[PDB]
C-alpha cells in the first residue's frame, strides 16, 4: 500500500544555520574515526547516533 | 540559463553553477520536465502520461 | 453524557476488488480496523461509522492499482474527559488499583484516595465504615491512550 | 468539448494498462472471458466491447482539463 502522496514542486534555498540545529543528533569531536580493529570510534565521524553504517 | 527548470539545467552540464544559482535565488521547480519528473520519481508528462483515468463511482 | 458526534474527512484507498461493492469494502478493513480503538488525532474511540460517502469521483494514481478517495464520516463517540466525575464497576479491591458498561476498563493507582481511610485485606472500609462496592464517584483526568487495552484512571478528589 | 473525439494511442495504452492492473487485482470482468489467462487480452476484449468505466482527464497546458468517457471516444 503505497504512500499515495505526490510531489508538486521542489524549491532550492539556503538553511538558516539555526534550523540545522535540531537537525543534528550530536556533535562529533574525535578525529580518529577508525577503531583499532575497524569499528566505529565513539564521537568520531562514523558514529552509532549518525546511524548504523 | 533561460530555462524554467532548476532540476533540468543541472542534469545537463555545470551542475554546480546551476545549483548555486538556483540556491541563491530561491528558484522553484514545477516538476514538469522529463528530467525533473525522473529525478523525484514521477511519471513523465508526455506520451502515455498526459491524462487521468478517473474511475467513476 | 458521553454523547459525541464528529464529522471528519478521511482518506481511504480502495482495492479494485471492491469496485462493484464499495460501501462493503470502504469498511471491510479500512474503517473497521480501529473499531472503538483510541484515536490520537482527535481523542476518539471509534464506536462505528454511521455513514461513509464520497463527494465525487476517484483518482487511480499512475502505476498504483488502488483507487484513492475521500470519506466524510460522522464518528459517534463516547468521550469521558477531564472535568467529569464518572462511575466505575467495583469488582476487585487491590492496593495496586481498583479495577463501566462492562467494556470500559478503569484504573486507580495507589495515592489517589483520601489517606484518612485505612484498609483491611478482605474488603476495605472507608471513613464511616460504610462498605461501597457499586457504581459511584469516579473522576478520571489522567488518561492512557497507548496500550492495546487502554485505561481510564479515575479520581475522587 | 473541443479536443479530438478519437482515442490517441497513448490513451489506449494507458487505459489497457490500468484495466489490466485492475483485473489482475481481482476485479470483476464484464466481458465474459473465454479461457484466457492474460489480463491484457481481457482488457482488450473489454475495450472492444465498449465496457470500461474510466474517465480520461485530458489536461491542457494551462491546468484546465476536459473529462471524456472511455465509452464516448472513437477507438480506431
Amino acid at each position: 500500500n503505497m504512500p499515495w502522496r505526490r510531489l508538486q514542486g521542489i524549491s532550492f534555498g539556503m538553511y538558516s544555520a539555526e534550523e540545522l540545529k535540531k537537525l543534528s543528533v550530536k556533535s562529533i569531536t574525535n578525529p580518529r574515526y577508525l577503531d583499532s580493529l575497524g569499528n566505529p570510534s565513539a564521537n568520531g565521524l562514523y558514529d552509532l547516533a549518525l546511524g548504523p553504517a | 540559463r533561460s530555462n524554467s527548470s532548476p532540476l533540468q539545467q543541472m542534469t545537463f552540464e555545470t551542475s554546480f553553477q546551476f545549483l548555486k544559482q538556483a540556491t541563491m535565488l530561491g528558484s522553484h521547480d514545477e516538476l514538469r520536465s522529463p528530467s525533473a519528473c525522473l529525478v523525484v520519481g514521477k511519471v513523465v508528462r508526455g506520451g502515455t502520461g498526459l491524462f487521468e483515468l478517473k474511475q467513476p463511482l | 453524557s458521553c454523547l459525541v458526534a464528529g464529522p471528519h474527512q478521511r482518506h481511504i484507498a480502495l482495492s479494485p476488488r471492491y469496485l462493484n461493492r464499495k460501501r462493503t469494502g470502504i469498511r471491510e478493513q479500512l474503517d473497521a480496523e480501529l473499531l472503538r480503538y483510541s484515536e490520537s488525532l482527535l481523542g476518539v474511540p471509534i464506536a462505528y461509522d454511521n455513514i461513509k460517502v464520497v463527494g465525487e469521483l476517484g483518482d487511480i494514481y499512475d502505476d498504483q492499482g488502488h483507487i484513492h478517495l475521500n470519506i466524510e464520516a460522522d464518528f459517534v463517540i463516547f468521550c469521558p474527559e477531564p472535568g467529569q466525575k464518572l462511575m466505575g464497576i467495583v469488582n476487585k479491591v487491590s492496593s495496586s488499583h481498583i479495577g463501566v458498561h462492562g467494556c470500559f476498563n478503569a484504573s486507580i493507582p495507589k495515592p489517589e484516595q483520601l489517606s484518612a481511610e485505612q484498609w483491611q485485606t478482605m474488603e476495605i472500609n472507608m471513613g464511616d465504615e460504610l462498605e461501597f462496592e457499586v457504581f459511584r464517584l469516579d473522576s478520571d483526568a489522567a488518561g492512557v491512550f497507548c496500550i492495546r487495552g487502554k485505561l481510564n484512571i479515575t479520581s475522587l478528589q | 468539448r473541443i479536443t479530438t473525439p478519437y482515442m490517441t494511442k497513448y490513451e489506449r495504452a494507458r487505459v489497457l494498462g490500468t484495466r489490466a492492473l485492475q483485473i489482475a487485482m481481482c476485479a470483476p470482468v464484464m466481458v465474459e472471458l473465454e479461457g484466457e489467462t492474460d489480463p491484457l487480452l481481457i482488457a482488450m476484449k473489454e475495450l472492444k466491447a465498449r465496457k470500461i468505466p474510466i474517465i480520461i482527464r485530458r489536461y491542457l497546458p494551462d491546468g484546465s482539463y476536459e473529462d471524456w468517457g472511455v465509452d464516448e471516444l472513437i477507438i480506431t
